[PDB]
């Protein structure tokens, strides 16, 4: 096949062009994102019951929905929350490979049939069935600087004038408003209602009557009276539009004549739908838009479009309103792309420098400069065809491949330059012999490297999806590199390279290049004389090999393992958790102090602090909040001291002083869906209707037992909230019937006033919006206010709430968890330093088995996938081994010789582990793939040395020691050129300090360190491996 | 106070070891939360017998009442903690204590139908003719609940 | 034919009919299933000790087994050879007439007194300035 | 039922339309609201798009809008079907 | 009476049912037992 | 093209004075002029 | 209609390049392809 | 696929006759089907 394209250089050039065009076309069309879809498909059912407690929501909504999630395809597990804010979330997680659309509609359909079973108020509010996605492209903050607008006033403007336009922007998949659009708020006065003998029931009745769309008909509607001239639509009563119109709603007319209106018994204003959240951006009132990236869209183009749209909205903004960008990933993705393209170009530049340093002609230096881009472009075309996107994992996946791509180019050219130098053959016939010597090995190498990388894709779960991105990327890149090496580079070598005289190794030149040739030629003789002595005493190097193997195994076990290294993203989170039962005001005072610290003492680093009061990842409520700290440019924060981790740990130490609040900062993970390696996720289930308290005790029993093993388990804690004080108010039925007060009027008056009640819709400036009746703040605060609410009896007299009610304090859950349609309690925790997850889980299972009868357990999230997909690791490793051995067995036509090649693995791995352990990095994916590329190239080098050595013994009938020394001499130069080029090429990534350095450090260090050993050792060791194996079995 | 909050949580949880340390350090045994529950209220509610005994020995108010007027004897009697009910009554718990609703520990013990506690409360001189705001005796609850055994004891 | 798409198209049309169906027919829950008419297997459940009756065993199977089996991937339909328990009010007409009452009054009373109410919160949002108390209000709950 | 184009557009059409953002292979979206009370929002998709998957993606996005709609509109019902604009034939019926 | 979903694998579905029943057995009340009075999969598994 | 509309305005305060419910007004106008769908019936074995 | 017209230049462009490269590979030449492909205008004018 | 040589027939009310008239029509068909043992066997309704 090389012989075919040596005679047909144009055919090769045609193939080169076709690949380049396809690749060029692919680069333009290929989607751009930070990370691809990794986590399995999940569908979140979300609803709201205004005024409802945790139990009420659970026993009316959560249980009813959970019961009707039957006959759905590829469902793994189903978790649910039910909290005292009146919210419920049911997250249905599906099998890795399930169509997220089919999964959503199947959930959405089965819910629709369960909608008639839910309460009227829950049907009214609605139930939202959405596909889970935490990965935002960017958060656009909207703030008021002149203090003319409240947070509710901003949120409305964003909902009306911005959101719809940002939604219609090119490449936007979903938009989420932080806050609600206006709602017609009727703040009822109980003293006024009692004065005119009225109730919230009358207010609700009056609003539904006087704010409604009434159907009428037509003048001259069909069937008409023959001879009709006019046919016009009759318009009757429509929905109200203004606060003034709601104010003039007639409630009652007295005998004297004077009229009772809704403004006489309540304050009216355009407020928010709920007041649970208080959003602030450096103290100033704030809202925002949570923008997500559409399927197969370009993050960079999407971002540019959003900004271009926001820009032409600015002229219409009210005085004080400004746009801010606290969270944006596209700045990071810009650098990710630029730094990778900079590395791939510098790589080819260094190959040119190295190629010219040794070979010393410009016709040789061009062939790799042509061949490498052809493969790189071709790779993009194959990944575009496979439906992959330009992301951090696929980008660094190609940086890792550089080693393999550069070698295939160098190996072919060097071997032609060598054959011409030693035999004095013309370029065309020299290439025919050159390719004749390597073509067999390169086809072998393809199948061997395939056997290394392909099995990496077959891993399951979230971790397995990340490995698949690196796998297909490297295999595709490597596959074309071998194809290009058998088609293009042979043709180029046959045409471009000039002849070399027999024996001319350029020792008879002058200057620098004259010195270098005599320097290297005598260094080659030192090397062969050196290996000569090594191959007399092979015994001691088999001992030195076992020292490396023990050295490797030692460092492997005592290197901390992770999934991805934490990056400086330019932002970080700061949690604020107050004691349970604390108010919204208390939490604000802490967030004000948190916001103050950052803008005061970290003023050089911090740009803004998005103080979100009321929000908490592990439960909502007044007594929780988060501060989203946004930093300045990477260049403006010099040194490690001014990076996120340094600021994080300084802030945590500072906020430990704060009196009554669990305050601490933490950096954001690269991908949020993985969690932490060593960490586990345990669900404690109620398997025989024991109730809440009995599961609370069983949890406390397990948490107490887990605490008595600090050597195995650490940070073992419940994910949920603890039971809190609640105001139980029993309505006396006899006393109510005796006075003639209906239970509907009582339960409505209590529910509408204290909890709020969504009555119906109204149209504010041509936009449908909600109408909520509720008690004015000061009449729904303390238990004393209960008695100030009067309900009208059948006889007509007004009865106070005290007259027919009794109250007491009890404890109940403000957030009730469930797992697979059974009451659950999620327990998080991690394996102690040195211990694996497998050990930690196995103990948690043992402790769980000695809990009271009726209490079961199960594993969810990362632990569920680790339990199943984690067991595949050895079975793939096994298959890889068998295929690699089989491939080498076919190449060499020997069951024994393959062993000589397979003994090279530790030589590359030991160096990677030294560099990592030295620097203080982790056993992450960038490092783990970093090994396979270092292992792959060291194996590739050995495969050629063994092939050359073998072919000399077979064809030219040489001796073992003779053939081995001859082989290693010929392969010395191309191994050094590849290494010198690659080690220099990956050097910038190692020393990198700026943005996205954590990944570059993980990629670079694990390769550079490994390559140093792989090069230095293999040149001395592979000779030994071949001799010892050839002796043992022959 | 600093320790006052840690005692409320420890008394609620049932951590005997932490209470002992806080009693030595000098934690306030009259330290109330927002609703007005002393550590005795928490221990009485969640049924932690030793802590109830430990707090009482450390001069804890046995007749302490919350913002709605309910005492630890109410909570102990209502949730059927027979052992704790006895200990409180011995240390001088008011058996005829009325909350803001006029409900006594006897009314609560009768409603959940804790036969053994009703006898103990009666033994310590509980007013059986005691009425709530709705004019309901312990007997009125027993016949409305349909508890024949309880009704016979109240006779 | 794609059975997944067949279900979606059939239900799309059923959703237009669902409102026109009676209130009682909706509250029993209409089901759209894509299963083979013939039975795959029967999972029998018995009490060897004879501690539980035919009705008790059926209740447990419906309450603590059926749901999880119905959610299992590949399970098109699950028929319960029995019935889940329900709070039966067995009415006496001689006694209803005596106190001047009807089944209507019984249904009206149960709806009023067996109800889970949303009663709001103390110190709920938006609160007053200088509030320290925040606790959920619990009115009537479901009967057990 | 018994709503004018203006009222229908504000309460139904715009509510549905602003929930029909970011759907795979959408070319354009035409819609109309009349004085009888009818809405018809037609989403045309790219050539070669799986029409059944398109229908599912639309149905899913519509049900977020469903509860924001008026109570009367939900009771009347909302359909999500694959639609052609022109008739294959007209089959007339007469009485001789 | 479990009926196979349209186009689903009988043996694989049956296996998943047994896995789910196996998690319920430990939390059964005293005396309760599972019996298998009808099953078409045992034929398909053995016959092959 | 834009059509003329007959905008009828119900005086609810004046209606309350005469002692008529606006429900009866809305139904009387709606049913008479527009037509009202009361329920179904059976015309030769078919629901209409 | 406009889509058909907007992609027409791109369609002819690549079609020519492909036919050129196809001939270049087959006959192992740059002269033979370029010698042939100069015929295209002689045909196109006839169609126009 | 069904039994070796069995058939599944549907008798339709095409003109909204009613249940009674469809029952009589069925009885007439079952009566005539019964007196051809040489051709038809065990012809019966599936309903009650
Ligand atoms: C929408 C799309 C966007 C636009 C994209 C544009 C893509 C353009 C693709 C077409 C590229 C074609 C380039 C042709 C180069 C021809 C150069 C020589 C021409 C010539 O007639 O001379 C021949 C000798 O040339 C020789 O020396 C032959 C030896 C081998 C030459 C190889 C080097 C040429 C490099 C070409 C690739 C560079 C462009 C990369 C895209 C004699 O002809 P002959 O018939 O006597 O030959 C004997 C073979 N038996
Ligand atoms: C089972 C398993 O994990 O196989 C892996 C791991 C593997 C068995 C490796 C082949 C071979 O070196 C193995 C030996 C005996 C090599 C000699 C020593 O150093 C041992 C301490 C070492 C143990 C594991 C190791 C390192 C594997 C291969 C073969 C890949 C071969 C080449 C040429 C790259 C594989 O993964 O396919
Ligand atoms: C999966 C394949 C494996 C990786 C292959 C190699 C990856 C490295 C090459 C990626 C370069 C191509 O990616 C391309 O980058 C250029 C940068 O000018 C972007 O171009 C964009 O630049 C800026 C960036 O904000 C925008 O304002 C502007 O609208 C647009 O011109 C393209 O939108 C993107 O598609
Ligand atoms: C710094 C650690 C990282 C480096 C890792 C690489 C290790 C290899 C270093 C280069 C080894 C070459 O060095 C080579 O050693 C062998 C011993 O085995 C010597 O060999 C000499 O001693 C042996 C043993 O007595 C005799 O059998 C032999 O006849 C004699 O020549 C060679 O004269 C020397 O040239
Ligand atoms: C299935 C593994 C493939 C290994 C590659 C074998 C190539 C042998 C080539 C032999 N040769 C024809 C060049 O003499
Ligand atoms: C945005 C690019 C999408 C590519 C779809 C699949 C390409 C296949 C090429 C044959």
């Amino acid at each position: 096949m090389p012989n075919f394209f040596i005679d047909r250089p144009i055919f090769a050039w045609v193939i080169a062009i076709i690949i380049m065009l396809a690749g060029g076309l692919a680069i333009l069309k290929l989607p751009v994102a930070q990370y691809p879809t990794i986590a399995p498909p999940a569908v979140t059912i979300s609803a709201s019951y205004p005024g409802a407690d945790a139990k009420t929501v659970q026993d009316t909504v959560t249980q009813v929905i959970e019961q009707n999630m039957n006959g759905i395809d590829n469902l793994m597990y189903m978790s649910s929350n039910s909290d005292s804010t009146g919210t419920v979330q049911i997250t249905l997680t599906f099998e890795s490979g399930t169509d997220a659309d089919i999964a959503q509609v199947q959930v959405q359909n089965k819910l629709q049939l369960a909608m008639p079973l839910l309460p009227q108020e829950v049907q009214q509010q609605g139930v939202s069935v959405e596909k889970s996605s935490s990965s935002f492209l960017m958060v656009v903050g909207v703030i008021n600087t002149d203090g003319t607008m409240t947070q509710e006033d901003i949120s409305d403007y964003v909902a009306a004038n911005m959101k719809d336009a940002i939604s219609r922007t090119s490449g936007v998949g979903d938009v989420q408003l932080f806050g609600s659009q206006y709602a017609m708020r009727i703040w009822m006065n109980p003293n006024e209602l009692n004065k005119f003998q009225l109730t919230p029931v009358d207010v609700i009745t009056a609003i539904k009557a006087q704010n409604a769309q009434v159907a009428a008909g037509q003048l001259g509607g069909t069937p008409p009276v023959k001879g009709q001239q006019l046919n016009a639509s009759i318009i009757a009563q429509t929905r109200l539009t203004s606060t003034e119109e709601f104010g003039k709603i007639l409630l009652k007319v007295n005998q004297d004549g004077s009229r009772v209106l809704l403004r006489d018994v309540a304050k009216i204003e355009l407020g928010g739908e709920n007041y649970d959240i208080i959003a602030e951006f450096n103290g100033q009132p704030a809202s925002g838009l949570g923008i997500k990236l559409a399927t197969g869209a370009n993050a960079l183009d999407t971002a540019a479009a959003i900004r271009a749209e926001l820009a032409k909205m600015e002229p219409f903004f009210p005085s004080g309103l400004k746009i801010v960008y606290p969270y944006d990933t596209t700045p990071f993705v810009k650098i990710s792309i630029h730094e990778v393209v900079k590395t791939l170009v510098e790589a080819i530049i260094l190959v040119f420098l190295v190629m010219y340093l040794f070979l010393q002609n410009f016709r040789a230096t061009l062939i790799p400069t042509i061949a490498v881009p052809v493969v790189l472009l071709g790779t993009a075309a194959v990944l575009a065809a496979f439906g992959f996107s330009i992301n951090t994992l696929t980008m660094f996946g190609m940086v890792l491949a550089i080693g393999l791509l550069v070698d295939d180019a160098i190996v072919v050219v060097e071997n032609v330059e060598r054959v011409m130098a030693e035999e004095g053959l013309p370029p065309k016939e020299a290439t025919r012999k050159s390719m004749g010597q390597i073509q067999g090995a390169l086809v072998g190498i393809a199948m061997v490297l395939s056997a290394v990388f392909v099995p990496m894709a077959f891993f399951g779960g979230s971790t397995g999806a990340i490995y698949r991105q690196f796998s297909i990327t490297i295999v595709s890149a490597m596959a074309l590199s071998v194809l290009v090496a058998l088609i293009l580079t042979p043709a180029l070598c046959a045409t471009m390279l000039k002849p070399i005289a027999k024996g001319d190794h350029g020792e008879g030149k002058k200057g620098f290049f004259g010195w270098f040739n005599r320097m290297f030629e005598k260094s080659t003789h030192h090397y062969t004389d050196s290996v000569g002595g090594i191959l007399r005493s092979t015994g001691r190097y088999l001992v030195l090999y076992l020292i490396i193997v023990v050295g490797m195994a030692y460092l492997f076990v005592r290197l901390p393992s992770s999934f991805l290294p934490d990056e400086d993203q330019g932002v970080f989170m700061t949690m604020v958790q107050l004691p349970a039962g604390a108010t919204q005001e208390r939490t604000q005072k802490v967030l004000n102090e948190v916001t103050h610290y950052y803008l005061t003492k970290e003023k050089n680093n911090v740009e803004s602090v998005f103080a979100v009061n009321g929000f908490g990842f592990a439960g909502r409520g007044q007594n929780t909040g988060i501060a989203f700290v946004s930093l300045k440019d990477w260049a403006d924060r010099p040194g490690e001291e001014n990076k996120v981790e340094a600021i994080t740990m300084r802030a945590t130490r500072a906020f430990s002083q704060i009196k009554d609040a669990m305050v601490f900062a933490f950096n954001l993970p690269a991908i949020v869906e993985l969690g932490t390696a060593t960490g586990f996720d345990f669900e404690l289930i109620d398997q025989a209707g024991l109730g809440h308290e009995k599961l609370t005790q069983a949890r406390n029993q397990l948490l107490a037992e887990a605490a008595k093993h600090p050597d195995m388990l650490t940070s073992v804690r419940p994910n949920g909230l603890e039971d809190t004080p609640q105001f139980k108010i029993d309505i006396d039925q006899e006393k109510a019937q005796a006075l003639g007060v209906s239970i509907n009027d009582i339960n409505t008056t209590l529910g509408a006033a204290w909890g709020g009640s969504y009555v119906n819709d109204f149209i504010d400036r041509g936009r449908v919006k909600k109408v909520y009746v509720m008690s004015e703040a000061k009449y729904r605060m303390l238990p004393d206010d209960i008695g100030d609410w009067y309900v009208r009896a059948a006889d007509g007299q007004m009865v106070p709430f005290s007259a027919f009610s009794s109250s007491r304090w009890e404890y109940g859950s403000p957030r009730l968890e469930r797992y697979n349609g059974l009451p659950s309690m999620e327990i998080l925790g991690q394996a102690a330093p040195g211990k694996s997850t497998g050990e930690a889980m196995e103990l948690m299972e043992q402790l769980a088995s000695k809990l009271p009868t009726g209490v079961g357990y199960d594993w969810t999230g990362m632990s569920y996938q680790e339990r199943l997909s984690g067991n595949q690791a050895p079975s793939l490793y096994a298959i890889s081994l068998i295929v690699v051995f089989l491939c080498l067995a076919a190449l060499y036509e020997s069951w024994s010789i393959p062993f000589s090649v397979m003994l090279v693995v530790p030589l590359g791995v030991i160096g990677a582990l030294l560099a990592a352990t030295f620097r203080g990095l982790t056993n992450d994916v960038y490092f783990q793939v970093g090994l396979l590329t270092t292992i792959g190239l060291s194996a590739k080098n050995a495969i050629l040395i063994v092939e050359f050595a073998k072919d000399l013994m077979d064809k030219e009938g040489k001796g073992l020691i003779e053939a081995t020394l001859d082989a290693v001499r010929m392969r010395l130069r191309p191994i050094l050129m590849t290494s010198l080029a690659f080690i220099l090429g990956v050097m910038p990534l190692v020393i990198s300090t700026g943005a996205g350095s954590g990944a570059q450090n993980a990629v670079g260090t694990g390769v550079m360190g490994g390559m140093v050993t792989a090069t230095v050792l293999a040149i001395f060791f592979v000779p030994v491996f071949f001799v010892v194996v050839r002796r043992r079995f022959s | 106070s600093d320790l006052g909050k840690k005692l409320l949580e420890a008394a609620r949880a049932g951590r005997d070891d932490e209470v002992r340390i806080l009693m030595a350090n000098g934690a306030d045994v009259n330290a109330a939360d927002v609703v007005g529950w002393t550590p005795l209220h928490l221990a009485a509610y969640w049924g932690h017998l030793e802590i109830v005994e430990v707090l009482l020995k450390n001069g804890a108010d046995v007749n302490a009442y919350d913002t709605l007027g309910s005492t630890p004897l109410h909570l102990a009697a209502h949730f059927g903690h027979l052992e704790i009910v006895e200990v409180l009554l011995k240390n001088g718990a008011d058996v005829n204590a009325k909350d803001d609703n006029g409900i006594t520990p006897l009314h609560l013990a009768a409603n959940r139908g804790h036969l053994e506690i009703v006898e103990v409360l009666l033994k310590y001189g509980a007013d059986v003719n005691a009425q709530d705001k709705f004019g309901k005796t312990a007997f009125d609850i027993s016949i409305n609940n349909g508890n024949e055994d309880l009704a016979e004891i109240l006779q």
